């Protein structure tokens, strides 16, 4: 079939189109860190973490702004998030995040992998290690604030 | 599909970003937009058991493709098994595509295949399933057919609890255990041809 | 002993078959090469 | 050519043995070697990040590293030479990936370069003859498969080439058939199909239409208008009292009386001649261009979408595209399973060449305009001749006796048609269906004769257990 070469080609040269050859939303900040970063990654090589790291700060423009709170060995850091969600949470350590919901609940992201979405009351257990039950990554406390 | 003890989806975007939000707003992420974060994927929380360690996970429909299998598995890895879902249909071709869509690399050893709609159509039925015995021994723990409820006063003879009770049966640990097996035995073959190529050269 | 020089008699009858069978797969075997040759050619 | 690939490859070129050693040569096909060509220096790193690139070497066999697109590239040149695969297409495909790849390099050496013998039908023959030694073989050593053999080569032998040749009126295809057949034939208001086959009688077997096919006719009279005209002059000479069903005339000496408004009743005429060109089982089916449209159009694009094998348009010199011409073309280029039909620029003299050329441009850009997308590189599918019918026709017996055949058109144009027949699609795909059948009867003789086997070793193996059985008695 000479069509369907001819119908080959064309695919072929629409495929390596649409991956190197392509303006982005220009005209604003969002798409012209996308041009520099197809111009970081034509040939030079750059590691796969450079890359995925690239793609990440191109992600950050569309998402949650994050703002970390700095305690000192314990400066009432938890009474102040605790007047911030209204609420009130809580030996210390996970990684929390306070984000937006409609309701009260939290998320435990295990490193295992697995997650569960509880309730915002069983905060502390999560945070206190035990001897044998899935250890969380991270904590997600989701709350109805503005703010977050 | 995931067990919480209330009704919630969580959207994943492709950005990385997450929602929880509840059920009734699925449609709305399923339907795409120009311009909202186009999602990632899609996970239903709910207070059902079953979804107690042994979470459901949707599959593109079959488009009449050969390699639309393949594309799924390189999407999306790690399935224990499957409920292959098909109408009173059985013909040689369902028969082929579902061999090469199995292969034992998606529905392996423990696997079901469900005909649908009885309704619609016995003495017919019965000759289907015998057609199915002989034809369809690919999948494991009987081909098996039904489908009504819901509001149907009866919610049975659908067989429902038939499907139902071999998704309770499951041996999780073995599936998990044989699974693991394969992808190791995999990995092996892989490592051992590359170590071959260097040898020949 | 003598059923067993029947069957002998029978067998060297059935080894000259079996030879022919030999000889039709290896002309068989040959064919094939030679077919895929034939398509090779064709572009 | 190591010229060639330090322009190309200008600091990476690798030590590497310019020869093809292919082991295929149907690898990969001519779009695939334009690819694989493409991959200069310059382009190399993006195309190997490429999925789709990679893709296609993974289907090639190939590697992506620099040193096997190099040998490839070699072994397809060579091949381009000694096994001559590509012709200017592969420079088509070329010129179509210039989209990406602006390989001007490539392009030229392909131009200018010696090709080599072509050599298509007698290898042709040859190999069409090894398939037949080969199915007699199979028939040797089973009746079953021996009739199976036997009648797939009376399939394969003697088969139906169709070329369906079309094109508007005034363009003229009679001509272009008379001197193609290299004689007269029939023809020097308007229509019906004729079909030029070869056979034994000398026939000119004619069909009218049904009557229901004349009352199709007589209700699209009513949109028409000009048909309907037509439909009362003709209506005057009552010929229709051309009704219920059968109307096959069986012979005749090609009387033109037909030509006084009866061919309008007359829909099909089947011609069984004898001359060499139709000799060498190729069947001609000439079709109507402009009117009577209602039902003999339906049956012309029956008869092209029936089994023709070929498509031929003729378009005059100095038509200007002929807007329905232009939708038939268009239509033509929509259609995958055409393949590459073919255009014949009829009338060739008449007209300076080089201002033919001109026209061809004009013609490829009306049909790229009428395709707005990537599909413009879909008129690469035509290929265009220039003849002159009356030039070749002359040669044979009339006034230029002097040699006009060539620098006409029709000796190029006949060699064309002829290489169609290794060439074309069809003969290779007829081929490969051969050798298929080939292969499957040769493993079901397989079967049956390792059966024979099979059977004398369990014929030992219980014999040798009656053995063991009566030593066990004898111990009892």
């Amino acid at each position: 079939g000479s069509h369907m070469q001819i119908n080959l080609l064309n695919d072929f040269i629409k495929a390596y189109e649409n991956t190197y050859s392509v303006s982005f939303d220009d005209s604003f900040k969002g798409r012209i860190q996308e041009l520099c970063k197809e111009l970081n990654e034509p040939f030079m090589h750059a590691s796969y973490a450079l890359e995925n790291e690239l793609k990440e700060l191109v992600f950050s423009l569309d998402k949650n702004v994050n703002i970390a709170i700095i305690g000192q060995f314990s400066s009432g850091k938890s009474s102040l998030l605790n007047l911030i969600l209204g609420r009130d949470c809580l030996v210390t350590f996970k990684p929390t995040f306070l984000r937006y919901a409609k309701e009260y609940f939290l998320r435990v992201e295990f490193e295992d992998g697995s997650d569960i979405i509880t309730n915002i009351e069983k905060l502390a257990f999560y945070t206190d290690q035990r001897n044998e039950v899935k250890q969380a990554k991270s904590l997600h406390i989701f709350a109805p604030i503005p703010l977050l | 599909l995931r067990y919480a003890k209330e009704y919630f989806l969580r959207v994943e975007f492709e950005d990385g970003s997450d929602i929880i939000t509840n059920i009734e707003k699925l449609a709305f992420y399923t339907d795409q937009r120009n311009e909202v974060k186009q999602a990632k994927s899609l996970h239903i929380f709910a207070p059902i058991p079953l979804l107690e360690k042994i979470t459901l996970v949707d599959t593109p429909g079959l488009n009449a493709n050969e390699n639309d299998t393949l594309t799924t598995l390189d999407e999306l890895k790690n399935i224990h098994g499957a409920i292959w879902l098909s109408l009173i249909d059985n013909a040689g071709k369902k028969s082929e595509e579902d061999a090469i869509k199995a292969n034992l690399e998606l529905l392996g050893e423990n696997s079901i295949c469900v005909l649908n709609q009885k309704d619609k159509l016995e003495l017919d039925n019965v000759l289907n399933y015998a057609k199915s015995v002989f034809l369809k021994y690919f999948n494991e723990l009987i081909a098996i057919s039904c489908k009504e409820a819901k509001d149907e006063q009866s919610y049975e003879k659908s067989n429902f609890q038939s499907l139902l009770d071999f998704l309770t049966q499951l041996d999780t640990t073995v599936l998990k255990e044989k699974f693991v097996k394969r992808k190791i035995l995999n990995l092996c073959e892989i490592l051992e041809d590359e170590n071959q190529l260097f040898v020949g050269i | 002993e003598k059923v067993l020089q029947s069957l002998k008699n029978q067998d060297a009858n059935i080894l000259n078959s079996f030879e022919e069978n030999l000889e039709k797969i290896e002309k068989l075997k040959q064919l094939e090469m030679g077919l895929l040759n034939a398509d090779k050619l064709h572009h | 050519m190591k010229e060639l690939f330090q322009k190309i490859w200008q600091n990476e070129l690798q030590f590497l043995n310019f020869d093809a050693k292919f082991q295929d040569k149907s690898k990969l096909d001519t779009a695939e070697c334009a690819i694989i060509l493409s991959v200069n220096k310059d382009n190399y790193e993006r195309y190997f990040l490429l999925k789709e690139f990679q893709e296609l070497c993974k289907k090639i066999d190939l590697r992506v590293d620099i040193f096997s697109m190099q040998n490839a590239q070699i072994c397809i040149l060579n091949l381009f030479k000694s096994g001559f695969i590509s012709k200017q297409d592969l420079l088509k495909a070329l010129k179509i990936l210039e989209k990406i790849s602006k390989n001007t390099e490539i392009f030229d050496f392909i131009l200018q370069e010696k090709v080599q013998s072509i050599d298509q039908k007698a290898l042709f023959q040859n190999d069409f003859k090894e398939l037949n030694t080969i199915n007699l073989e199979l028939q040797k050593l089973d009746e079953n498969l021996k009739s199976r053999l036997q009648k797939t080569l009376e399939k394969f032998q003697n088969l139906e080439f169709n070329i369906a040749i079309t094109g508007v009126m005034n363009a003229g295809k009679s001509s272009l058939l008379n001197a193609l057949l290299k004689e007269d034939f029939l023809g020097v208001e308007t229509a019906n199909l004729t079909v030029l086959s070869y056979g034994k009688s000398e026939e000119a077997k004619i069909y009218f239409w049904d009557k229901k096919e004349w009352q199709n006719i007589l209700e699209s009279s009513h949109f028409n208008a000009d048909l309907k005209e037509f439909i009362d002059k003709l209506d005057k000479s009552v010929n229709i009292e051309p009704l219920i069903q059968n109307i096959a005339l069986c012979e005749l000496k090609n009387f033109s009386s037909a030509k006084n408004k009866i061919s309008a009743l007359i829909k099909k005429i089947e011609i069984k001649s004898h001359l060499e060109f139709l000799k060498n089982n190729i069947s001609i089916v000439d079709t109507p261009g402009l009117d009577d449209v209602v039902v003999q159009r339906e049956i012309v694009t029956n008869e092209y979408l029936r089994e023709s094998d070929f498509l031929i348009h003729l378009m005059n010199a100095s038509q200007s595209l002929t807007q329905k011409d232009a939708d038939f073309l268009v239509h033509c280029l929509l259609n995958s399973r055409l393949s590459k039909f073919l255009i014949v620029l009829t009338k060739a003299d008449l007209l300076s060449k080089k201002d033919l050329e001109e026209v061809i441009v004009y013609t490829k850009e009306s049909l790229k305009s009428r395709l707005v997308d990537l599909d413009e590189n879909l008129v690469e599918k035509i290929d265009f001749l220039c003849v002159s019918a009356k030039m070749a026709s002359d040669f044979y017996k009339g006034l230029a006796s002097k040699e006009s055949l060539q620098k006409s058109g029709m000796q190029e144009f006949e060699n064309y048609l002829f290489n169609e027949l290794y060439a074309g699609e069809k003969s290779k795909i007829a081929l490969r269906a051969y050798k298929k059948e080939l292969h499957l009867e040769l493993k079901n003789i397989l079967s049956e004769y390792e059966m024979q086997n099979r059977l004398i070793k369990e014929n030992k193996q219980g014999v040798s257990e009656e053995n063991q059985k009566l030593l066990l008695e004898l111990q009892k």
